[PDB]
């Protein structure tokens, strides 16, 4: 026979301006990519399964362009079925492609091919002036086949998505060591699911576009 | 994601409330018509292809000059884009379809899509017309099916028609 | 949010597919069920404010130092929370039900669900002690399918919290 | 191999977690679908020879110059391989009826179908009217949901095709 | 992956043929315990945490070793592993029990995982054990359920057993 | 677009060093070979138009269905296009010779050839026999290198067709 | 990165010059308090959960709606984000003590972080109001400890105080 | 194992350099610190069991209703794991006192507390207490930098539970 | 990885108990030579560079094929190998010598050293010797430094000469 019941009414009444859960997400079109579903190579794996890993691998590492028929590469998603390479290698593969060189680094500037090198191999964006720097040292020391070798050998790489998993966006949810700038850089990097990075419409690829964030002094707090 | 249930609760979760038995009743009936809004989406899946192929054919013959040199469906390479694209929406008004909500739709598909287009110097009008021919021939199929216990289905025809048309409004 | 119907669209969406039978014969799954889930609902509904009342007692007489002063249970601003606490997860079970689907109870319930109660220092145990107790009232109201869906959903939270 | 079961363990063994009432509910509907399923496996399997005969013989009708010397449709062994062919189509499909997804369409047919018929110049318009032919005679023999499902598997490959 | 259905689909086209009659009869009895095989399932999924737990604390009172320093189940770091294993091999068995397959728990799960836990340093048999322990607690709700329509589920109980039985067997 | 310059450029850049010997001499190649090759492209492009009536025609008298009404031969737009078409291949290739290079044929013609035909059911096989059709008429307006150099380009579409 | 030392000597160089005597006497006095800072360091770390879960409660009991149905603290999920938050900016203003040097902390920590805040619609006046919340219990410990040789501490007291409210200011 | 020269040799490793006057500076300060961390083990050491009692005990006080029967803290099994536990605790406390370094609490102690304690349900608060109540009898034994090392640590271990 | 201190805890923990007043009188001794300790490393790591150029120099005056076309250190590229190897495994002695303890050095550095060399077709022989080499250089400048106070380090320089050897041999 419970009778006394504090009402507990207020708690219940809805805030001021009130936003749904994952208002923040539909605003912004993150909603797809903010918490980021991961697709992994298992063993013995179907033959519908590692059409799966293909398909993303070429979404993701590939910039959101269209892989036509003559665009996709034989030999070496040959090799991914058959467990000769694993997909972190099947990675590599691709990204030292005519393909991949065709598009973003033949012709993009060094600095907007570092920035679309962070995004493709691994979600975030470049956190800082200096990783942009680094990066333009080694290849200007060792050329685009180490440039390319030094993000997915990285041990950033690595520890997100060793071995056996495709590359996804990590950036807009909060990463250790991150620093902000994260969430405003990967913004620009990333327009809709519908936005791609391409160079069809003129054959450049635009500017690098974060040049300036990066560069910028704190607001007089 | 979103779809028509998952939208009316998030409704009554600002509110703080429990579901309005009204509510409810709104959603009642969305399921009655469930098995209507199934034949709907398999009638469209069924004849993909040829929704698509139609629509092209005379999307090409209406705009001569997309396929001439300088347009924008010329060359090859640039076609099967335009294809592929034709597709995608597709899909997706299926997909909302399904759903019972445009949601699904606006955000993969529409979203950032006119930006594209505009970079690409793709020509949106162009687009959208195309939109609306799949839509007429999509509906045509929706309609008049074979083997399906004869009944209305004029309500989801309209719900199809308002997906197909925000696609068209977003682009354009 | 996870529902049977989003699942498949997500699923054929990432194969880059249309909708073909294989997922519609899903979709049917859920809407046949449909019927059961929302008679459950309704019953939830209906007799919410006397299942929370029940359940709040209970974690008392099952925790009685907690209504001790300096405790947690003690003092009206605490036991308003407990209320309002039990109602959400109700709430939430009943939104799942209609959704057809886990997904509500997930995003808003159980994702982050440990480190809020670490911070606050909510014991997990009287939560599931709230539920168990509602599941036996449950018991009653509800028959066959309906019953046997309200369990599930109430059981995952008991799952997740523990 | 893509069918529901498979998909919803998929999906479930991907995320990490247990099989929730979500997936069930899915599965559930695969189950109830199967009566009707199973019903037109039975109709296509007994009436198999006499759909094929009439497919073939109507893609000759459809394309005359076939038939002539010195073409594809032309001297035994390829009307052979013809019959061989769609009978292998229709094999399938009955798998998938009974599956209750497309998996086995999938890896047997329409993975590699575009590049063996390139290499091979198979004109995938031929397939096409076999089915098409087929469609219609089996659009006698069954009705109702058996009928519907018999459509969406033979079309699922006319898309496959085309 | 494979279950039930799909297994005998891949036999039937190496032979090359249409489903034998009597194969049918196999699938078509199957799909009449469906709703008896699901409550199965659920009753697992349901209780799972509970399982678990409850085998746990009897592996422990049985073998105290292991939870003694230079023990397996020390420090806290390794227990919490031998948790976490526990759990997935109740997952998979799940899994399994559905698909009405053996494969995916065999090609997933138990494959590698006896020469894993060698090297390790694991004892294969104290793991069996758990398997076991496991085993029985679960049948115990899969089998004695409320407000599910009384008959016999025994069949399934057996398959489920044999289940946890490949497990046990292969670690060990 | 590939041409040889452009690729020893790539080459170079990638490794991020100067044009050495290595390159030059490649170069060099390209620019002897030329003479030969420009030549054969002012020999094509005077040609065309003669060169293309008799590839259509050719196709008829290969595949005379084709101009039967109810088919895709029939009716003068369709002939047009199928002119046009051709046109455009012969077109090409006259860059690519120019282009010293595959490069122009490449990135018109080839990417996205296949889907394009399929969507609008283009037989490959015909532009083929458009295509060996010239191929004969080349092999008597020229000769040695220059001979050499149009085949080559030819082919490579056949290959790309086919 | 920099912390005080460092950046003495990036002036001196930009100057071309070895180091002023003057500014020597800077760096010995800042050496001799080191046991002092380091306490002050050690406290914050020490209490670091008790701080937050402090802070939070009196946020919570302030800005009721936040945890209301509709508010940005509100569901779980969003509440978890909040506490993460809190606590990472304390993580950084304890790094920046040690330093003896804002930087670090308007770097990776402050800058940019408004901008976030307000594309998220997370709004900026509360969480600058958490941080002051914290500010003031982190002080607590910091100049009321036990065991420590007694003595001032006003001179870090307030330096610590301005970390924090850099912070305040340039989220708000 | 994370120890001052541990962490030092690991950054050196990384960037892949020679151990420079840097790193030994850090060194040198674990090794002037541990002439303070080394007596204060020794001083834990001594008297680890009257410690347990009292801290065991302690628990007890605050928390009663844990010596009914039907609770945790009832029959002696667990009153026995309930002291083995909290040796534990000191345990590793002097060891990291003596290694110079979180580590060996990390290892043991931290990484899968929170689950350990969630699947057998040991509520933090307890340990916690178990702390404090050290902590206080600690700070009559020690005094000055020996004593602040202790505490360090012990804190250390309250954070990672609560 | 390991240490001196972290591995006697290692053991005590294994028997289950506090560490023995007599087990802590070892490490009592050892931090009292630290400095000891340090001032070795650092004669080490000041001289680095000189310690492997000597080396080498040595090493090719004896086995002139190493550097004549056909044999290994032979061209450019593989004589650089060479020499970067020769600096790593110097870099890791040093590492295993502060710690007080060979493990970080075997596990990092020697662990699979062997069978690469093998692989290559890089005399093994060749190497150890180098390693010696080495050594001796090293233990040069250990023993005979400068501004430090005078006393004992042979205890050190003994440990010291252990460290190369384990090398020598493994790789050997
Ligand atoms: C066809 C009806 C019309 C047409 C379309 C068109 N689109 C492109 C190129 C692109 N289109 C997209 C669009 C999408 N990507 C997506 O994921 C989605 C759905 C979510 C869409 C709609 C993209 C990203 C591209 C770039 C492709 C690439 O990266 O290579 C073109 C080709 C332009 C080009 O030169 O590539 C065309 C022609 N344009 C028309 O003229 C038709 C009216
Ligand atoms: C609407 C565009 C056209 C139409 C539809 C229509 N369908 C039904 C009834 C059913 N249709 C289905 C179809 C499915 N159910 C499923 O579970 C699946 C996926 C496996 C499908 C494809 C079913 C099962 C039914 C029930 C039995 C039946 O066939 O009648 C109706 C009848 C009304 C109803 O409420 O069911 C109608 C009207 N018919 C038209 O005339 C429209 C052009
Ligand atoms: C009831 C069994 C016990 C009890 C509970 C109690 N809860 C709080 C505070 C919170 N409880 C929650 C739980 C939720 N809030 C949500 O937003 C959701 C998801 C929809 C849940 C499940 C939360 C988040 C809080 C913290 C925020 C807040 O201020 O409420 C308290 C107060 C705790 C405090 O330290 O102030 C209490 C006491 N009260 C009882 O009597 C039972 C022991
Ligand atoms: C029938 C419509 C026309 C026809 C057919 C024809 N087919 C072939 C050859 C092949 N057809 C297939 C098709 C399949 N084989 C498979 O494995 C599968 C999936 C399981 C299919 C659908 C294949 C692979 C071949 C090539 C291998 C082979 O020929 O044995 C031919 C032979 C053509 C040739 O050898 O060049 C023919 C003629 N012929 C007719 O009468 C119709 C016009
Ligand atoms: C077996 C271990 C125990 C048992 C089972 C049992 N169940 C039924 C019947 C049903 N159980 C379900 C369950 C589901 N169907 C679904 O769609 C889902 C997922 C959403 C579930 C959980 C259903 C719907 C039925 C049919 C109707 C009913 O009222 O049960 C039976 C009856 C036999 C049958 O197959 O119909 C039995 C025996 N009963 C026991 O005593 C066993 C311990
Ligand atoms: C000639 C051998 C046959 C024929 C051809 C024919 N072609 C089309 C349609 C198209 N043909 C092409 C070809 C190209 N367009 C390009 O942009 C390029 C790259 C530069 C090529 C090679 C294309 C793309 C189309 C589609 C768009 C269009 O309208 O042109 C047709 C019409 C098909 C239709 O469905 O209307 C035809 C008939 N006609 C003949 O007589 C031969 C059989
Ligand atoms: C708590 C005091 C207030 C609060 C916080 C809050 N934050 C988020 C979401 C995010 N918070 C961040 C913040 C950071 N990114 C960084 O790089 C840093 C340090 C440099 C911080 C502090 C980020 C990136 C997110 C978005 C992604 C993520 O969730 O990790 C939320 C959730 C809002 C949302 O819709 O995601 C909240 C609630 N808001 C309040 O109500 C308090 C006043
Ligand atoms: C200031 C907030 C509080 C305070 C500080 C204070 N500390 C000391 C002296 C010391 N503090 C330490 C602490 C450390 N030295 C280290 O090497 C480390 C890291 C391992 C720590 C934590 C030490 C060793 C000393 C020297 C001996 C001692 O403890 O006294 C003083 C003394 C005066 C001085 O300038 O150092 C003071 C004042 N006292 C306060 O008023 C607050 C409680
Ligand atoms: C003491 C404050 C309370 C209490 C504790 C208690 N603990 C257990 C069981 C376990 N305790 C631990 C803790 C550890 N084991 C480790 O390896 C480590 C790292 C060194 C720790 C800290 C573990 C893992 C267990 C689980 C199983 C085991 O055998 O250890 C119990 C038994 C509870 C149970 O469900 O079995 C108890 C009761 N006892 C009291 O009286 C206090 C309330
Ligand atoms: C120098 C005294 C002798 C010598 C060395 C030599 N080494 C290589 C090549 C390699 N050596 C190593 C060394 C390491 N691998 C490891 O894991 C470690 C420890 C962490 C070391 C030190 C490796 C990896 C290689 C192969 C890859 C590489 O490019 O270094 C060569 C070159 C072999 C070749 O054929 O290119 C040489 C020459 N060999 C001599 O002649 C000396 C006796
Ligand atoms: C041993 C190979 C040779 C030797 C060593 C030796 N050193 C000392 C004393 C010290 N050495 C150092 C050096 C350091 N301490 C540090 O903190 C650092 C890193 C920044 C270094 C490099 C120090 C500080 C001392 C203490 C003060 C002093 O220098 O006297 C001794 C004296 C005995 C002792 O252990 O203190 C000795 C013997 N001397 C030899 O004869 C060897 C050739």
């Amino acid at each position: 026979e419970p009778k006394r019941v504090a009402p507990y009414a207020q708690y219940l009444t809805p805030a001021v301006e009130a936003t749904p859960d994952a208002a923040a997400q539909t605003k912004l079109g993150i909603t797809a990519v903010a918490p980021d579903q991961a697709v992994e190579l298992r063993p013995n794996f179907g033959e519908a399964e590692v059409q799966a890993v293909i398909r993303a691998a070429y979404k993701q590492i590939f910039g959101n362009t269209y892989i036509l028929e003559a665009d996709r590469v034989v030999i070496a998603e040959s090799l991914l079925r058959n467990g000769s390479i694993s997909v972190r290698e099947f990675v590599r593969l691709l990204a030292k492609s005519d393909l991949y060189r065709d598009r973003f680094f033949r012709t993009a500037s060094n600095n907007r091919f570092i920035e679309l090198n962070f995004k493709h191999f691994l979600g975030r964006a470049p956190y800082s002036q200096a990783e942009i720097g680094e990066h333009f040292n080694r290849y200007h020391k060792s050329g685009y086949d180490a440039e390319i070798d030094s993000y997915i050998d990285s041990d950033e790489y690595r520890r997100v998505f060793g071995e056996n998993t495709v590359p996804y966006f990590r950036g807009f949810k909060y990463q250790v060591g991150q620093a902000a700038r994260g969430f405003d850089q990967m913004q620009q990097l990333f327009a809709g699911d519908a936005g791609s990075d391409t160079d069809r419409g003129i054959g450049a690829q635009p500017a690098a576009k974060l040049t300036f964030p990066l560069s910028r002094p704190l607001g007089v707090t | 994601m979103q779809d028509a249930f998952t939208k009316a609760i998030v409704a009554a979760d600002l509110r703080g409330s429990f579901l309005s038995e009204q509510e409810l009743n709104q959603l009642t009936n969305l399921v009655k018509e469930s098995n209507k809004r199934l034949d709907a989406v398999n009638a469209i899946t069924g004849n993909a292809a040829e929704i698509i192929s139609d629509a092209a054919h005379k999307l090409f013959a209406e705009q001569t000059d997309l396929i001439r040199p300088g347009g924008n469906a010329y060359p090859n390479r640039r076609m099967a884009a335009c294809l592929r694209d034709m597709e995608i929406i597709l899909r997706y008004v299926s997909y909302a379809l399904l759903a019972g909500d445009a949601s699904v739709l606006e955000d993969r598909c529409l979203n950032g899509l006119k930006e594209t287009y505009v970079a690409l110097g793709t020509p949106t009008r162009s687009v959208a017309r195309a939109v609306q021919l799949m839509k007429e021939t999509a509906i045509g199929y929706v309609n008049s099916p074979s083997g399906v216990t004869r009944g209305d289905c004029s309500a989801l025809v309209n719900e199809a028609a308002t997906y197909f048309d925000k696609a068209a409004a977003s682009i354009a | 949010m996870k529902t049977v119907i989003t699942e498949v669209i997500a699923s054929a969406d990432s194969q880059g597919r249309f909708l073909n039978n294989t997922e519609l014969q899903a979709a049917n799954g859920r809407f046949q069920r449909a019927t059961a889930s929302m008679e459950a609902a309704r019953a939830l509904t209906s007799n919410a404010d006397s299942l929370v009342k029940g359940a709040v007692q209970e974690v008392y007489n099952k925790f009685p130092y907690l209504t001790q002063p300096g405790q947690m249970g003690y003092g009206d601003t605490n036991q308003a929370k407990c209320a309002r606490d039990i109602s959400h997860y109700l709430r939430f079970i009943t939104y799942s039900l209609v959704a057809g689907g886990t997904g509500p109870l997930d995003d808003y319930i159980v994702a982050g669900l440990r480190e809020v109660n670490r911070t606050f220092n909510l014991s997990p145990s009287w939560y599931i002690e709230a539920l168990k107790h509602i599941k036996g009232k449950v018991g009653s109201q509800l028959s066959g399918q309906p019953l046997t869906e309200a369990n599930a959903y109430i059981d995952y939270c008991i799952n997740a919290l523990s």
